[PDB]
């Protein structure tokens, strides 16, 4: 699910998905 | 930064990881 174009809040649960308990930080300045 | 690199253009899990804590 990782492999594609994610935008917006599709980038954030992403993230979300893939980082878990380690968090994340989004910046997309 | 991110948005360039999976949004403009597609993502991978290595560059997600990138930003995790």
């Amino acid at each position: 699910f990782v492999n594609q174009h994610l935008c917006g809040s599709h980038l954030v649960e992403a993230l979300y998905l893939v980082c878990g308990e380690r968090g994340f930080f989004y910046t997309p300045k | 930064g991110i948005v360039e690199q999976c949004c403009t253009s597609i993502c991978s899990l290595y560059q997600l990881e990138n930003y995790c804590g």
